[PDB]
């Protein structure tokens, strides 16, 4: 049937629910945008410039079994910031658990 | 719960600037069309489609109003959920199949100014918290309400003005959508300060995919919104209040 994922709620400006990346899961926190299409979470490979990422759960690779190599890069630009990295392919839950 | 298996996604090594330091969520998960999609990597919900994990391929978000309130909201993948809304969804037709766009067909203060007056586009955006229109538009409507600039596009409303302001009707598919003082203004706080944000940000997107505005969680915060790939249309019901 219809899955729900409950979304929490900071301040009327961000809500963000659990999802999961890997086998196991790897869970992260997201926006549910409907103004773009991609999906991304912070890298364990992360720069060491990446302040964000010093705060934010990282993917990890090596973790999960269903990880599928892609590495072309990629760039996104929002209306609110920009960030880029590479592509990756693994299976995606949603809820994390 | 579903598992979406082979899906394509971006691990983000740089995000310079300062926008996702403080931000309480990790990463984003776009569920427009995959025409905007960056290196046309299949989105996910397009992968659910195609692996047929719905009966029915639509979104719903309910998103609660009130900051402190639990749950904050819902996301239902493959359908609706009426603890969320009363009455009937009254729908509108996606014009251009990229973000979720559609007509717009005007923006009206109470007290007589109007908006957009022959029509526009709008795109409907859970990921941004505010509603969005063009610079010289949205200072129009500040000076109608009180408000007065804040930086970059937003303004502020003096809170023990708030209950007083006019309310702002959106017309979508010919009928009215109600915006109370209430549902358009934000409580803000910074360092134990209470003040009242304009939920309105004046910002110019320029062609070929501008001019838009865009009905942010301002608006799906009042009114509970259906996404339908099916049938390439957009959802209203009043919101549970
Ligand atoms: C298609 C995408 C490459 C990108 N989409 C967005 O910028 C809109 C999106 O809803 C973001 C989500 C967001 C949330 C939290 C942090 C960061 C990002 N909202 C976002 O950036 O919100 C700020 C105000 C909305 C304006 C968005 C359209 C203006 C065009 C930007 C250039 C082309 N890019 C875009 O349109
Ligand atoms: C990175 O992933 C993309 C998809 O996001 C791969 O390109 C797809 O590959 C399959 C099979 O080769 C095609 O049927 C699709 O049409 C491709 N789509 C697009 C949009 O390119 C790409 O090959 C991957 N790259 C690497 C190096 O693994
Ligand atoms: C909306 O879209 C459907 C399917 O494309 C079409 O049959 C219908 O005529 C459209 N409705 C309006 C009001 O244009």
């Amino acid at each position: 049937g219809p899955i729900p994922e409950v979304l929490k709620n900071y301040m009327d400006a961000q809500y963000y629910g659990e999802i999961g990346i890997g086998t196991p899961p790897q869970c992260f926190t997201v926006v549910f945008d409907t103004g773009s299409s991609n999906l991304w979470v912070p890298s364990i490979h992360c720069k060491l410039l990446d302040i964000a990422c010093w705060i934010h759960h990282k993917y990890n690779s090596d973790k999960s079994s269903t990880y599928v190599k892609n590495g072309t890069s990629f760039d996104i630009h929002y209306g609110s910031g920009s960030l880029s990295g590479y592509l990756s392919q693994d299976t995606v839950s949603v809820p994390c658990q | 719960g579903v598992k979406v298996e082979r899906q394509v996604f971006g691990e983000a090594t740089k995000q310079p600037g300062i926008t996702f330091i403080a931000a309480k969520f990790d990463g984003i998960l776009g569920m427009a069309y995959p025409r905007i999609s960056v290196n046309n990597v299949l989105p996910v919900f397009d992968n659910l489609m195609q692996q047929k994990l719905v009966d029915q391929n639509i979104f719903s978000f309910y998103l609660s109003r009130d900051p402190d309130a639990q749950p904050g909201g819902e996301l239902m993948l493959g359908g609706t959920d009426s603890k969320y809304y009363k009455g009937s969804l009254s729908y509108l037709n996606v014009t251009r199949k990229a973000y979720w766009q559609v007509h717009l067909d005007q923006v009206e203060v109470a007290s007589g100014l109007t908006l957009c007056k022959e029509g526009c586009e709008a795109i409907v955006d859970t990921g941004t918290s505010l509603m969005v229109g063009p610079v010289d538009e949205v200072r129009e409507l500040q000076k109608a309400i009180g408000a007065v600039p804040l930086i970059q596009g937003e303004y502020m409303i003096p809170c023990e003005k708030v209950s007083t302001l006019p309310a702002i009707t959106l017309k979508l598919g010919g009928k009215g959508y109600k915006l109370s003082p209430e549902d358009y203004t934000l409580k803000v706080s910074q360092a134990g300060k209470t003040l009242c944000l304009s939920g309105f940000m004046g910002m110019d997107i320029p062609p070929p995919s501008g001019p838009l505005w865009i009905l942010g969680d301002v608006f799906i915060g009042r009114y509970y919104t259906v996404f339908d790939r099916d049938n390439n249309r957009v959802g209203f019901a009043e919101a549970a209040r």
